């Protein structure tokens, strides 16, 4: 796998924002990737795709990744 | 917990304390407080030593720690209350990365190089502008008149 | 705001008025809806009593449509709930807006749904059969949404549109920059200046690498002054939605993977053979029958296969085993699973009546079948399923009698009552969870009820006001379970009340449930239910998102709380950052709320209090505040008796604030001429204040000066009221007041470069014997802020001057969300996502009620109601963390046992390193180290001799109370680092 | 009859407050034996708000009781 492909990752304002990451890549690449460019801590949300979330270790070859898949970002709730 | 992250930066640093860092310890009672004496290197504060207290907040490195400088020191980033205002320490700035070691050294240049762009008392940094020679009559003679026993 | 002018003024029809009916209505009546229609003439069974929370057993054999209207109208007074007795007929439904079907026949359905669509009335039909759910949405053929996504509009900060004739602009470096996309259209709210591109038609924006904005043709127009906000105008989206009879056949699931789809498919086909069965022998199928199960699944195999997909070839065939547990469990109706589809269906309703957010594209299944025993446990059988006239009949339908003992068995807490606490006891009292002689519930919350938390809430009144939150909680839950037995409690579950809160309680609690509002909160909650190892529950929403989480010892992985928002939720942030450069309108904010709180509360108690106690200006910072506090109003040599109702009061402390200081520190440190490091650099950051001129047009500075005035007379007791419309002559009567006094505003009394203390004792003396004769006067009751009371216009005022002052900087003003983003007025919660993580929660506290299930068998919950976007997934194993031998998770301790005589502290230290094969470096008790490898031997001599707890008793100088059943102290190891955390050490006495 | 009392200065324990007299007047002893102004910090009695012209001893204040006191204020 040496091409590197290009996902989309949902904000929770409903914003894409496309970006381009390795297979080889951990779940916490992306997490920083993310977290720096949201401007949130990479521990107050979490992302999932397909409906179940994604461990930090695992690398996104795992879950099935496809070029412009949409990963959404999920916060951690507050309020209650 | 933060005690156990507080224990060991102190054990590590007692093994090779900073230059300008001597007699740091921490009570047993409650290991959150630091207590220390502060070294400068520069004059006119290089007559007499300085007394400070770092103060952890229990949900450390989250949250910077607290300094305050226990013995009377005339400095423009310093209030009477002796709280002071670090690049470092600020919300704005801090990352839970950086250890205290780093925030030791930071306080250091700040006592050498006082930060005159926000001071923490305008008429001192006034007045530092205007004249420094007066400001370094007036600090002299508040560190001979306060300044503690400065060891060797 | 426009929403919410619609949606007072719809009106909807709920038909089927069982307990989904129930729900809806509710969320609908709490939203504020403005006028209902209850329509149900069939008279109120014992089986809709399980899961209906508005009719007790006195409302037996009588219509549930007449019964629910007394309470859904006491519910809230300002809806018009009506209960239509007729039959559904064209001019019926011609009136309504939305109308929704909930539980209603196949028939009936088909019937309304072709009514509606024909004459453009958006349609609703949820049902729920057992454990799965089912809700229909059709919008008519051309519904046109105006907010699509629940997000407002980007802002962003402009700095240099030189560039024309491709209208090319720039703006500051950040996540803005790429925020903006192609085809979107911008529109310029207005700035100062260029007239020309204020209030104009929307432009489209092109992005350009290297941060280059094509905005157009903008060359003719004026000249680029300053900078300013920019937003963006959202572009409204046009759904097209199939009728029912329509798309029964083609079903447009709402799904996150192929996967679900295929199960929302096989549910379809389930519920399309249920109304099939009830169809032909006229009743629904008994519980847990298998006859009846076998001829609904006898009906599915021969359902028409065009049911689905025709284009798309049915590779695998529907689920045999599917449709027989969904006919098996069918006969039942139950309080969460009814309370999470009313709140989906509600939001959908709302998003019809509203025009907000994308509306669900048509058909919605939900699952949750996991409840049910395992596989290889034992399936309930009919006869434990009979009836016998019991309120939790429908419940018994579902799971049986043995599940209802042991759900009334149980003893639970719920630590805080607030909406979605309110909402789980809601659940908890219809369910039954601890109704009986050997269970019980415990609510624990501190908050008293106010006016602002009622507008949403469900189990509080309008004369609750002032009581305790857990009392009137408590009240409500009985009331709503005759055999429930609350017992609530008003000191909070905090680390300073673990005396109350001890092993003694938390033996008899056999669960915790959470409804908390902060994270540091949850995160102690999680931690005592982690030490005594009690299931925990936890929920949580934020606007139209919620989550709803199951945390089994030794099950599922422990909670982790953000502790980057912990540690931001008391925040003590730093004026060094505030006074001279606020980045944002959150700062400006921040130092108007400092400065208010600076001015109207510390100098209460320090006017009189702190000099009549000790002390002088001299050592301490008194003169500042003097020099603040004594000149701004005017001393007149006589008792200031004036109104505050002039234009003296406020223009000058506005022009004092704001203007004077201002100019002072530009001609006192000029941006381009600092002194810093000999040749300045970037001297003036990003940033060179300028005051602004005094424009009379502008009404936004006259709103804080109303606010001072108003806020002033208010705290002091001058006379002063609503004089809008009568006193703007007088204050526009004096343009010019300033030059009137100009001597006492220039520099204190006699000053030119104020030397070094210039004023002297003569002038100290002066200020001491000021000081000592304003001391005399009625006494000032230090009364807390209220920000409640929005009438006298509190938060207004904070927030004219956090506008007044970024206009003044250059910053854009802040808006509606920024303004509820703090606590000027607080977002506030939704009772529809409420409802929902409290049925989540509710669902799962079936599996932990059930006993011992597996990790599989349990669910984490995550929703998002303004997109259709919600998750189930089983959580994550414990974290199992290394090292050499010991390898332990998140749950594990170490339990050392005292002996009948105590072991010293070297016994210990020997004890754990022959039987776990560690070396102890440090051992501390919360913050009090007992043990250190480092240190010198002499204290070690000193220290190991002597007993653990007395050791402690030295230390801390406080004796263990009787009671104590284990000291909880951490331990480190050589060669570790600092990543890895050994379980805690409970040291047995 | 003593009541236990922490502060988070230093060490503390059982101060010269009685129950018998509201801490209204004990607000001088307290700032004298201390050297520190009561305005700096407000007490939390085992979670509960706590006021100077608030008798406390009518709350229910069990022997023995604790009392606990945080930070307050901005410190500049
Ligand atoms: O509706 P809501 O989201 O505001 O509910 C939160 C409720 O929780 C109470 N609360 C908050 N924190 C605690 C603790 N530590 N202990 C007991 N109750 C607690 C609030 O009263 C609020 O209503």
């Amino acid at each position: 796998c040496d091409e590197p492909l290009s996902i989309l990752v949902r904000n929770n304002k409903g914003r894409s924002s496309t970006y381009e990451v390795r297979l080889t890549q951990t779940v916490a690449h992306l997490k920083q990737q993310v977290s720096g460019l949201e401007g949130v801590q990479d521990d107050l949300f979490w992302l999932t795709f397909e409906g179940k979330p994604l461990e930090d270790q695992l690398p996104l070859g795992e879950y099935g990744l496809k070029p412009l898949s949409t990963v959404f970002m999920n916060l951690r709730l507050r309020g209650g | 917990m933060a005690s156990m992250r507080v224990v060991k930066e102190l054990e590590d640093l007692q093994k090779k304390p900073p230059p300008y860092l001597r007699n740091l310890s921490s009570d047993d009672a409650n290991v959150l407080v630091w207590h220390a004496l502060l070294l400068p290197d520069q004059p006119p504060y290089h007559l007499k030593a300085f007394n400070l207290r770092i103060s952890f907040p229990p949900e450390y490195p989250f949250k910077p720690p607290m300094i305050k400088f226990t013995t009377k020191i005339y400095h423009p980033n310093v209030d009477e209350n002796g709280q002071i205002c670090l690049p470092i320490i600020s919300s704005e700035n801090w990352k839970p990365s950086t250890k205290t070691s780093q925030v030791l050294e930071a306080l250091n240049v700040l006592v050498n190089r006082p930060n005159i762009r926000e001071p923490k008392r305008m008429d001192l940094a006034d007045l530092l502008t205007q004249n420094p020679e007066l400001f370094r009559k007036n600090a002299e003679e508040f560190t001979l008149r306060f300044g503690v026993d400065r060891p060797s | 705001s426009p929403a919410m002018q619609r949606i007072q003024g719809a009106r909807v029809l709920v038909s089927g008025l069982q307990g989904l009916g129930a729900e809806v209505a509710k969320n609908l009546v709490l939203m504020g809806v403005g006028s209902l229609t209850l329509h149900d003439p069939h008279p109120t069974c014992w089986s809709d009593l399980a899961a209906q929370f508005l009719l007790s057993e006195q409302d037996l054999e009588r219509s549930r449509a007449e019964a629910s209207q007394e309470l859904l109208a006491q519910l809230n007074r300002a809806v018009q709930v009506v209960v239509h007795t007729g039959d559904i007929t064209e001019d019926l439904l011609l009136d309504f807006q939305v109308v929704v079907l909930t539980a209603a026949k196949l028939e009936e359905q088909l019937k309304v749904g072709t009514l509606c669509h024909k004459h453009g009335v958006c349609f609703l039909a949820a049902d729920t059969r057992g454990l799965v759910g089912q809700l229909f949405c059709d919008f008519g053929e051309d519904f046109t949404v105006q907010d699509p996504t629940e997000a407002e509009p980007l802002t962003a900060a402009i700095q240099h549109i030189s560039q024309g004739s491709p209208g090319i602009l720039t703006l500051r470096k950040g996540a803005n920059t790429h925020y903006f996309r192609d085809g979107d259209l911008v529109t310029f709210s207005g700035i100062e200046g260029m007239v020309e591109l204020n209030d104009c038609d929307p432009r489209s924006i092109h992005v350009r690498e290297d941060g280059s904005l094509e905005i157009g043709d903008t060359t003719t127009f004026s000249r680029y002054l300053r900078g300013g906000a920019i937003t963006e105008v959202k572009r409204p989206k046009t759904v097209r939605h199939k009728s029912l009879d329509t798309a029964l056949l083609q079903p447009h699931v709402v799904a996150q993977s192929s996967q679900e789809v295929h199960h929302a498919h096989c549910l379809h086909q389930a519920f399309c053979a249920l109304h099939k069965f009830q169809h032909l022998h006229g009743r629904p199928p008994q519980p847990w029958d298998p006859v009846d199960a076998e001829t609904v699944v006898g009906l599915a195999r021969d359902l028409e296969p065009l049911k689905r997909t025709e284009e798309e070839p049915l590779e695998e065939p529907l689920d045999e085993a599917l449709v027989r547990t969904v006919a098996l469990s069918s006969a039942g109706v139950l309080s969460p699973m009814v309370a999470m589809l009313g709140a989906v269906a509600a939001q959908e309703v709302l998003k019809a009546i509203s025009r907000k957010f994308m509306p669900l594209d048509q058909w919605l299944y939900f699952d949750a079948l996991d409840c049910l025993p395992e596989d290889g446990e034992l399936l309930p059988s009919p006869e434990d399923c009979a009836l016998r006239g019991s309120r939790y009949d429908g419940q018994i339908a579902v799971f049986g009698a043995g599940f209802q003992e042991k759900l009334r068995r149980q003893h639970y807490l719920l630590v805080g009552a607030g909406a979605i606490g309110c909402e789980l006891l809601k659940v908890f009292a219809l369910v039954g969870l601890g109704a009986g002689n050997s269970g019980g519930l415990t609510v624990v919350d501190m908050d008293h009820i106010e006016r602002s938390n009622l507008s949403r809430q469900f189990l509080f009144r309008s004369q609750d006001v002032g009581r305790p939150k857990a009392e009137v909680a408590a009240a409500a839950a009985r009331g709503l379970n005759p055999d429930l037995q609350v017992i609530p409690l008003t000191y909070p579950l905090d680390p300073t009340t673990e005396h109350i809160y001890g092993d003694n309680f938390f033996s008899r609690v056999d669960g915790v449930a959470a409804a908390l509002d902060s994270f540091q909160a949850r995160r102690y909650v999680a931690a005592r239910c982690t030490h005594y190892l009690k299931p925990l529950l936890e929920a949580g929403t934020s606007g139209t998102w919620g989550s709803a989480t199951v945390f089994m010892p030794h099950v599922t992985e422990a909670y982790r709380a953000p502790a980057s928002a912990a540690a931001s939720e008391d925040a003590p942030y730093p004026v060094c950052t505030v006074r001279y450069f606020p980045s944002t309108a959150e700062h400006t904010l921040q130092w108007a709320r400092h400065e208010f709180e600076e001015l109207f509360r510390l100098s209460a108690e320090t006017i009189n209090h702190h000099q009549q106690a000790h002390t002088s200006l001299a050592d301490m910072d008194e003169p500042q505040t003097l020099t603040l506090l004594k000149p701004v109003l005017g001393v007149l040599r006589v008792r200031p008796q004036n109104w505050q109702d002039c234009v003296a009061w406020a223009l000058g402390h506005w022009k004092l604030c704001f203007h004077y200081g201002i100019k002072q520190l530009l001609r006192h440190f000029p941006p381009n001429k600092v002194l810093e490091d000999g040749t300045p650099f970037w001297s003036g950051p990003k940033q060179c204040p300028q005051p602004l001129e005094f424009d009379t047009n502008q009404d936004t500075h006259l709103l804080y000066v109303l606010a001072a005035a108003n806020l002033y007379a208010q705290m002091h007791g001058l006379p002063g009221s609503q004089d809008w419309t009568a006193l703007r002559e007088l204050l526009k009567l004096l343009p010019q007041p300033d030059p009137q006094q100009m001597a006492p505003i220039f520099a204190s009394n006699l000053e030119l470069a104020s030397a070094s203390a210039e004023f002297g004792p003569e002038q100290q003396k002066e200020l001491n014997k000021a000081l000592e004769v304003w001391s005399v006067g009625p006494p000032l009751k230090p009364l807390m802020f209220e920000k409640d009371d929005d009438s006298n216009f509190h938060v207004d005022f904070v927030v004219a001057a956090a506008s007044l002052r970024c206009q003044n900087y250059g910053i854009p003003p802040v808006n509606r969300a920024q303004s509820k983003r703090i606590v000027g007025q607080i977002i506030p919660a939704i009772a529809t996502t409420t409802a929902a993580v409290a049925g989540l929660l509710g669902l799962e506290l079936y599996k932990v009620v059930s006993g011992p299930r597996p990790r599989s068998a349990f669910r984490h919950s995550y929703l998002h109601l303004a997109e259709n976007y919600l998750i189930r997934y089983m959580p994550f194993a414990p974290a199992i963390q290394t090292f050499h031998h010991l390898k332990w998770t998140s749950w594990d301790r170490l339990k050392v046992p005292a002996g009948q005589p105590e072991r010293t502290l070297e016994s210990l230290l020997a004890h754990l390193q022959e039987q776990h094969g560690l070396r102890v470096r440090i051992l501390l008790h919360g913050s009090a180290l007992l043990y250190a490898a480092g240190w010198s031997p002499e204290k070690q001599a000193q220290h190991l001799p002597l007993r653990v707890t007395e050791l402690v008793q030295q230390l801390t100088g406080q004796a263990p109370a009787p009671g104590q059943r284990v000291l909880v102290l951490e331990l480190s190891c050589e060669g570790d680092d600092e990543d890895t955390a050994f379980p805690p050490l409970h040291y047995e006495l």
